[PDB]
C-alpha cells in the first residue's frame, strides 16, 4: 500500500485563500484518480471534488462549483487544491482519497484514505 | 512502476502477457510501450482470471486449496519482460520466505526470444515455465533449458509442411524472408536444410526487424523484385507485423498481385495484419496450428462492462481505444478523444476470437494438475495444504509436470514427452476474395505426420495457377545436353550435342563409335546397315551375260576340237597349246564368277588367285609358240610341255608368295560415317606383282610377234597373232589406269578380263573351227 | 546455513573464496565440503580484510567513505557458489532497496567453470565481477559475458608458450591429458590448433575428473603407458589435484622417472601437489604467471593468534588442522585430535606464500579505484557520498572500471583493454633435486611476447636430455623414400628406391630417362659418357698397319706400271683393266680409313659408299676379261670401257637408291642402361644389297673362270685367275656370317676388305712387276 | 539475528532435580558455543557452565563441579542442562549465551543473551 499525507490547511479569516497539498508515497501515483472529500461534525460525509488519473478532467460539486480549483503534478507526486473565498461551510476536516477501478462519478470505489486536515473558518 | 493484475489465493501463479505493443525504434532505451492489444492482450488476461476462478470452484481439483494469480505486461519486448521476471523474483525469495506469497510458476511469454531469457532467469531459482506459443526448436534442449515446457509442437514440423507445400505445386525458384530473432532464424535454417535435400532452390535470403522504419521495407521490396519475374513466391517465417509492413509497402509501391507469398503461423489467421490492405495479400497460403473454438470464454467475455470490472487495470483504456470515445466520469477518462460512448455499446460487435486460447487454458490446467498430482502423491495424509508441502519445491513440481496426462478443454488428451512438447496438427488456410469487397481466410488443406491433404481444385480455382517460379524449364528434351554457368545450379543453359553424339549423361552427350549411327531418339547407337551390290545392278548383269556368251562359245569350240583329235589343221597346230589357251580362257571366265557374289573368306581369295592365274596360264602357250616360230626362222611336244609347266609353276609360286604376304580376310570398309561397305582384304602389292608378271609376258609376246611378221605360214597365222598381240597390249595399257580411277574397280576388272579373253577367243578359235567345218 | 566473514562500512563488496576443498564424489548431492585450505583459503581472506582496512585508512582514497566486505566460501564447486551468489542477490535485491547494504560487486571465483556460472547469475542484476585466476579464453566475449573483468591474461598465451617449449626441444610425439572443465578443455583445443600448424603431433588425448576415484587413475596410466616407449612427454592442462592423482598412481604402479610431464599454471609452483610424492615428478616443466612477493601481507599475517582474531570464522579450525592439536577451552575445540597446542606455536614455521596474492590485492584496488573515479566524475559537488550516488548504478560502475589506469602493489601499472584482460608475463619453472632428499622448483626460462628466454644448459645438466618423444627418426637420408601406413602421418616407414631412380619427392623417387646415370648422392642424373674407338686399341692398329702395307705395295706397283706404258706384258694385257683393278684396290684401302675414326654425319656414309663401290668397281674389269677370254675360246678397248662404265653406273645407281632409302645419320646406341655407344645410321638392307650384287658378280666370275681353265695362255694366266676367284669366293662365304656373330663388326669388315684386296694384289700385281724387271 | 528462549525453570523443593532447555532461532546454531550463567540479587554475575559448538567438551565451574550435566542436540536446535540435587544457591535467574569467537575459558566473548529463567529453591 501507499500512504497519503495532507498539508496546507488551518485556521484563516473568512474570505481568504489557501492551498491544500496531498502527497502519495510509492511510485504508482500516475495511475490513481484523486478525490477531495469533506467531513464536518454532526453531519454525514460529503463529496467535494475529483481529478482523473491522467489529468485534463475535473469534477466539482454543485455547492462549491465555480470558485475552487484543482491540479496535479506527477513529477513531485502531489495534487494541489486551490481554495478561495473561505466559505463558512469550509470549517471541516478534509480527506484525500485514491481510486482506480471507479465508475461514473461520483461513484469511484475509493480504497486509500488519508488523515486529512482540519480547516476552521471565522465569522 | 508498472501495474499488475492480481487475484488472491493460497497458491500464486505468475503470467507474462503482452498487453501493449513493442516499444518503437529509438525509444527502446526509455522502455515505453505502444498501443493496447485486443486479442494478444486483454482476452488472455480475462481467460486466465476466469479459468482460475472456475478451477477454484471445482471441488474435484485442489480441495480446500484456493489458487491465485499475478499477470504482468511484457510489451513483446526483451528488457521489459526481464524486469517483470525480476519483480517476480523479488515478490518471491527474501520478502516471501522470511510482501506476498512465493510465485510457483509462470505461463508465458509467447515469443521464442523473450521466453529464452525468462527461462534463463527462472532456471537458477527453480521456477517452472509453461509456454503456449514459443514454438521454436532451440527450446527442446533439456540440458540447457531444463525448466521449460510447452503445450504446442516445435517448428521442425512447420518447415516440413512448408517444404511439402512448395514441392507439391512444382515450385523450384523461391525467395526467402524471415524476421530477425530466434523464431524466424532457426526455422529458416531448418527450411533451407530440408529444402536442399528435396532439390528446391533459394533465390536470396533476407532479414528485417519488425519495428524497422518505413524506408527499410521499400529497400526490401526492391531487392525482392530485382529477381522478378523469375520468382513469384516468397517464403516467409516473418511475424505478423513484418508481413503487415510488407503489405503496406507493396501497396505504396504498387505491387498488387505481383507475386504470391507463403507464410508461417506468425500470420496464420490474423485479421489484424491484412485489415485495410486486404487487396495486396490475396493468394497467400498460411499454416496454422489446429485449435477449435472455446465457448466458455465467449459466454463469459461478452457481458463485461467497464463500470462493473474490478480486476483488470487495462480495461477502460481498452474500451476507449476500441470504441473511440471518452468515458466522462471514469478515472481513466482519456479526454484526447471525442464522441463519448453510449450505454448501448457491447463487446459482441465485430468479435473475433483469439486463435490460441485453448493453449492458454490448457497451460493453466496443466500447471493445476501438476500441483494436484504432486500434492496427492507427496502428502497423502491430508486433503489440502500440509506442513510437508510448505514451502513448495521446484524440482518436485518439474518432475510431477513432466508426466501430465489429462484432457484439454478442446477434448484432446494432453501429454508431452521427456522433451516437453505436446503433439499438434496443422491447417493450411488461403486468403482470397469470397465476394465483392469481401475477403476472408478459408480452410483448404491440413497436415498430420506428413499426410498433407490439400485441395488443388479449391486453390487457383482452375488448372492455370500462378506461373511456376522456376528458373529453367524442362529443356533436356532428349536431344539437348545441359550446361551450367557455374554460379548457380538452379537454372542452366542448353547445348545441342552433335548429330553423331547421343545422350548418355544428363549434362553431356557422347559420340557413337565408328560403324554405328545414333538412333532416332538419340538414346543409343545402332549398327549401320552394310551396302553391297549383290545381284541387282545392271552392270554386273551385262558382265554376266557377256561372260555367259564367251563361255558358251568356249564350250562349243572345245567340244568341236574334242570331236576329232586328228585333222589337217589339228595336225599342223599343237593340241597342247590350244588346250592351254582353252583352259586359260575357261579359268578366266570362271574367275569372272565368284567375285560378283557376297565376299567370303575363301571366295574372294579364289577370285584374286584366278584373276592373276588365268592370264599367266594363257599367255604361256602363245609365247612358247612365238618363241618356237622365231627359233625356226625335251623337244617338240616335250619342250612345249616343259615350257608350259615351268611358266605355270613360276606363276603359282609368285601367287603363293603374294597371298602369303597378305593372308585372305574380309573387312568392313568405312568410306564415310554415313555408309559402310563390305570388301575382301587385299593389298596393292598382291595386285601389282601379277600385273608386272603379265606385263613382262606381254612385252615378250609383242617382241616375238613383231619379230616374225613376214611369214605367211600356218594358213597366214602371223597376221592373226600380231593383231591379237597388239589388241592385248592396247587393252592392257588402257586398263592399267582404270583400276585407280573409280570405286567400280570390280566391274571394270571383270569387263576388261572378259573382253581380253574374248579377243583371243575370236582371233584363234573361229578360224580352226571353220577349217574343221568349211 | 553457511557462515560468512563480514566487515561493516558504507559500501559493501562481496567475495567468493574456496576455503574448503571440493565435495568428494557421490557426496555432491549433500553439498558437504572437505578439508580446510591453507593457501587458497584463509590467506586470501586475511589479505582482503587487511587490504580493505588499509585502503580505508588511506585519506587520498574515498574521503569520508568507509568500505566494508562480505567473504563467502565456495568449496571450488559450481552449485555451492551459485547458492552463495543467490544469497548475495537476496541481500541487495529486496531488503536493501526498501538486511544489510546492497552488494556492489564480487571478486572471484578463481576457476573458469564456476566463474562463468556466477557471471551468468550476476549479469542480469548488473553486478560487476573481477576475477583474479579464471584465465580461460571463453570469458573474453564481451557480448555474452558483459560484466566480467580480469587482472590476468587469458590462456591463449599459455598454449603458445607450451607449443614453443615443446618445439624448442625437438619433441614431436606427445601425449595429452586435461581435466574436464572450461579451463582444461578450451586450452587443450587451442594447444591442438596451434600445434597442428607447427608440425607437432598428438599421441592420444584424454580426460579425467579431479575428484575421480582411486581406480580411475590407474586406467589413465595404463592407457598413457600403452604408447611407451615412443611418447615420453605428457602435455597437461590439468589442475593441481589431477597432477597429484597422477603422481600418486605413478608411485603406486612403479613408474618413478618413466616419462617427463609438462604442465600448465594449475601446478605451476605449488608445493601441495608434490609433497610426499616428490620423487616421481622430478623433471617436470611448469609455466607460471609472473608475480613478485608482497611484504605487507607477510608482515601482517604472521602475528595472528587464534585467541586475538575476531574477524575470521574459519581460523581456529585451521589452527588445529595445521598444528594437529585440540585447543582446550576454545569454542571450536574439535577434540578429535590429541597433543594440545602450546603457547609457542607461530605461523612463521614452514610459511609458504600464495602464488597469486598480488592479483587479489590488485583486484581489490581496481574495484576501489573504479568506485573513486566514478564518485569524483559523477558527484563533483561533494567529497563523499551524495544523494546523486544513492543508490549506486551498475552500468556506470562497469563503464568506469573499463578505463582503469593505476599502479599495483607489485609496482606495475594495471590497465586492461576493452575485453577486460590485463597483460602478463610467464616463467618456466623446473622441479628437480637440489640436494640429497631435498627437492625444489627452480626458475629456468621466461616468456613475454614470444621471447622465450630459457636455459638449455640448466635443464638436463648436459647434452644428453630425455630420449626425444619421436616416432620416426630422420630416415630420409638422401637415398630412401618415405611411405606411410595411412593410420598416422607422424611416423612412417622407409623404402629404398631403385638405383636407377633419384630422389625427387620426399615420399617417392623417380627413374631417369634412358641415357643418363643417377649421381652419387641421388639428387639427379648426368649423361652417361659415350665410349668409342680412338685408334688406340691393338686391333685397329693391326688393321691400319696391314692396310698401310697393302697401300704401299699398290702404289709401288702402279708407279712401276706407269713408268713405262709400253712393255710386252703391258702390250699383251689391257691397260684399262689393270688401271680399273688398281683404282678399285685404292678405293677399298681408302675405305678402310675414315671408318675407324669418330663417326660423323658424312664420314660413315662415305665409308659405306666406299665399301659398297670398291668390290663393284674392281670385279668389273676381271669379269669383262673372263667374258672376253671365254668368247675367244664398241669393240676391244671400246667394248671393255663400255662394259666397265655400264657396271660402274649400275653399282652407283644401286648405292644411290640404297642411301636414298636410308639417309645417313648418327645416333647413340643403348646396349644397356650402364653403357652408351656411338654409331652411324646403317640400315640392314643397305648393307645386304651390295653383298647380293657382289655375290652375283662372284658367281659370274667363278663360272667363267671354271669355264676357261684349260688354256695356258697369257703366260699361264688362267691358273692365277682361277685361284684368285676361288679364294675370293671362299673368303666371302666365310665372312658373310662373321658380321652377324659379334660386336666387332667394323674390325671384321676392315680386315675382310683389306685381305680380299691383298689376295688379288698378290695374285696379279707381282707378275707384272717381275715381267717389267726380271 | 537469532533469538534465545529459556524454559524448564521454576520453584521446587531443595535437593530436587530439573531440566533447563535453551533454544535458539535461525539455522546457524551448529556453529555457536553455548554458555550457562547465573545471576542472583545482591551480587555480581557468575559463571556456571559451558559447552563447545561441536560438542564433546564440557566446562563446569568448580563450585558446581561433579553434580550438574549438560548436553546439546542440533537437530531440534536446543541445549539441555540437567540440574541434579538442586542446591539453595540456585535461587537466581539463569541466563543462556552464545559465543563463537571465544578465547580460552572462561573468556569467550559472549554477544547473544537470553531472558533466562528464575529458579527458586526452598529451605
Ligand atoms: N510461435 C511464434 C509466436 N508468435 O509470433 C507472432 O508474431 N505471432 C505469434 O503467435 C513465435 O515463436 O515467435
Ligand atoms: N587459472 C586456473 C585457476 N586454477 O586452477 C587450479 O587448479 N589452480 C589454479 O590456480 C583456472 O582457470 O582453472
Amino acid at each position: 500500500q501507499v500512504q497519503l499525507v495532507e498539508s496546507g490547511g488551518g485556521l484563516v479569516q473568512a474570505g481568504g485563500s489557501l492551498r491544500l497539498s496531498c502527497a502519495a508515497s510509492g511510485r504508482t501515483f500516475t495511475s490513481y484518480a484523486m478525490g477531495w472529500f469533506r467531513q464536518a461534525p454532526g453531519k454525514e460525509r460529503e463529496s467535494v471534488a475529483a481529478i482523473s488519473s491522467s489529468g485534463g478532467s475535473t469534477h466539482y460539486a454543485d455547492s462549491v462549483k465555480g470558485r475552487f480549483t484543482i491540479s496535479r503534478d506527477n513529477s513531485k507526486n502531489t495534487v494541489y487544491l486551490q481554495m478561495n473565498s473561505l466559505k463558512p461551510e469550509d470549517t471541516a476536516v478534509y480527506y484525500c482519497a485514491a481510486a482506480m477501478y471507479g465508475s461514473r462519478w461520483p461513484d469511484w470505489e475509493y480504497d486509500y484514505w488519508g488523515q486529512g486536515t482540519q480547516v476552521t473558518v471565522s465569522s | 512502476r508498472r501495474v499488475v493484475a492480481h487475484m488472491p489465493g493460497d497458491i500464486i501463479i505468475g503470467a507474462l502477457f503482452s498487453v501493449h505493443h513493442q516499444p518503437t525504434v529509438d525509444k527502446v532505451h526509455e522502455r515505453k510501450c505502444g498501443a493496447v492489444r485486443e486479442q494478444y492482450g486483454i482476452q488472455r488476461v480475462e481467460a486466465m482470471l476466469h479459468t482460475l476462478e472456475r478451477i477454484n470452484s471445482d471441488p474435484t481439483l485442489l480441495p480446500n486449496i484456493t489458487l491465485g494469480c499475478e499477470i504482468r505486461d511484457s510489451c513483446w519486448h526483451s528488457a521489459v519482460a526481464l524486469e517483470q521476471s525480476i519483480e517476480f523474483i523479488r515478490d518471491s525469495l527474501i520478502s516471501s520466505e522470511e510482501s506476498k506469497k512465493p510465485i510457483v510458476g509462470v505461463i508465458g511469454p509467447g515469443s521464442s526470444s523473450v521466453a529464452i531469457q525468462v527461462q534463463n532467469l527462472l532456471q537458477l531459482f527453480n521456477i517452472p515455465q509453461i509456454a503456449y506459443s514459443a514454438t521454436s526448436m532451440d527450446l527442446s534442449d533439456k540440458t540447457l533449458f531444463k525448466y521449460f515446457m510447452r503445450v504446442v509442437p516445435s517448428d521442425a514440423q512447420q518447415a516440413r509442411a512448408m517444404v511439402d507445400i512448395v514441392k507439391r505445386y512444382n515450385w523450384t525458384y523461391v525467395s526467402a524472408v524471415h524476421t530477425e530473432g530466434n523464431y524466424g532464424e532457426s526455422g529458416m535454417e531448418a527450411f533451407k536444410d530440408m529444402s536442399a535435400k528435396e532439390g528446391i532452390c533459394i533465390a536470396h535470403s533476407y532479414k528485417i526487424y519488425s519495428n524497422a522504419g518505413e524506408q527499410s521495407f521499400d529497400k526490401l521490396l526492391k531487392k525482392l523484385t530485382s529477381h522478378l519475374p523469375k520468382a513469384r513466391v516468397v517464403a516467409c517465417f516473418c511475424e505478423g507485423m513484418t508481413v503487415r509492413g510488407l503489405l503496406m509497402a507493396m501497396r505504396r509501391l504498387g505491387l498488387a498481385g505481383e507475386f504470391l507469398l507463403l507464410g508461417s503461423d506468425g500470420w496464420a489467421d490474423r485479421y489484424d495484419v491484412t485489415d485495410g490492405y486486404q487487396r495486396e495479400a490475396v493468394g497467400g497460403i498460411t499454416i496454422k496450428l489446429q485449435s477449435p473454438d472455446v465457448k466458455w470464454f465467449d459466454d463469459y467475455y461478452l457481458k463485461l462492462r467497464p463500470e462493473t470490472n474490478h480486476r483488470n487495470p487495462w480495461f477502460q483504456e481498452f474500451w476507449q481505444h476500441r470504441f473511440q470515445c471518452r468515458l466522462e466520469g471514469f478515472p481513466q477518462e482519456n479526454s484526447k478523444y471525442n464522441k463519448t460512448c453510449n450505454s448501448s455499446l457491447t463487446l459482441k460487435t465485430h468479435h473475433v476470437q483469439d486463435s490460441k486460447m485453448g493453449f492458454v487454458i490448457n497451460a493453466i490446467y496443466s500447471m493445476a494438475y501438476g500441483l494436484h498430482n504432486m500434492q496427492m502423491s507427496l502428502c497423502p495424509g491430508y486433503a489440502g495444504l500440509c506442513d510437508a508441502m510448505k514451502p513448495i519445491d521446484g524440482r518436485k513440481l518439474l518432475e510431477s509436470l513432466m508426466k501430465t496426462n489429462f484432457t484439454g478443454v478442446s477434448g484432446d488428451t494432453i501429454l508431452f514427452d521427456e522433451n516437453g512438447d505436446s503433439p499438434g496438427r496443422y491447417e493450411i488456410m488461403n486468403f482470397k476474395e469470397m465476394g465483392k469487397d469481401y475477403f476472408d481466410y478459408i480452410n483448404v488443406g491440413s497436415w498430420d505426420n506428413g499426410e498433407l491433404k490439400m485441395d488443388d481444385d479449391e486453390v487457383w480455382s482452375k488448372k492455370s495457377n500462378i506461373i511456376r517460379s522456376v528458373c529453367s524449364e524442362p529443356c533436356e528434351k532428349g536431344q539437348i545436353k545441359v550446361i551450367r554457368k557455374g554460379e548457380v545450379s538452379c537454372c542452366w543453359t542448353c547445348t545441342p550435342c552433335k548429330e553423331n553424339e547421343y545422350v548418355f549423361d544428363e549434362y553431356t552427350c557422347k559420340a557413337c563409335q565408328l560403324g554405328s549411327w545414333p538412333t532416332d531418339d538419340l538414346t543409343g547407337c545402332d549398327l549401320i546397315p552394310v551396302q553391297y551390290l549383290r545381284w541387282g545392278d545392271p552392270e554386273p548383269i551385262a558382265a554376266v551375260v557377256f561372260a555367259c556368251l564367251g563361255l558358251l562359245a568356249t564350250l562349243f569350240v572345245t567340244v568341236v576340237f574334242i570331236i576329232y583329235r586328228d585333222t589337217p589343221v589339228v595336225k599342223s597346230s599343237s593340241r597342247e597349246l590350244c588346250y592351254i589357251i582353252l583352259a586359260g580362257i575357261c579359268l578366266g571366265y570362271l574367275c569372272t564368277f565368284c567375285l560378283i557374289a557376297k565376299p567370303k573368306q575363301i571366295y574372294c581369295y579364289l577370285q584374286r588367285i584366278g584373276i592373276g592365274l588365268s592370264p599367266a596360264m594363257s599367255y604361256s602357250a602363245l609365247v612358247t609358240k612365238t618363241n618356237r616360230i622365231a627359233r625356226i626362222l625335251f623337244m617338240s611336244a616335250c619342250a612345249q610341255l616343259v615350257i608350259a609347266f615351268i611358266l605355270i609353276c613360276i606363276q603359282l609360286g609368285i601367287i603363293v608368295a603374294l597371298f602369303i604376304m597378305e593372308p585372305p580376310d574380309i573387312m568392313h570398309d568405312y568410306p564415310s560415317i554415313r555408309e559402310v561397305y563390305l570388301i575382301c582384304n587385299t593389298t596393292n602389292l598382291g595386285v601389282v606383282t601379277p600385273l608386272g608378271y603379265n606385263g613382262l609376258l606381254i612385252l615378250s609376246c609383242t617382241f616375238y610377234a613383231f619379230k616374225t611378221r613376214n611369214v605367211p605360214a600356218n594358213f597366214n597365222e602371223a597376221k592373226y597373232i600380231a593383231f591379237t598381240m597388239y589388241t592385248t597390249c592396247i587393252i592392257w595399257l588402257a586398263f592399267v589406269p582404270i583400276y585407280f580411277g573409280s570405286n567400280y574397280k570390280i566391274i571394270t576388272m571383270c569387263f576388261s578380263v572378259s573382253l581380253s579373253a574374248t579377243v583371243a577367243l575370236g582371233c584363234m578359235f573361229v578360224p580352226k573351227v571353220y577349217i574343221i567345218l568349211a
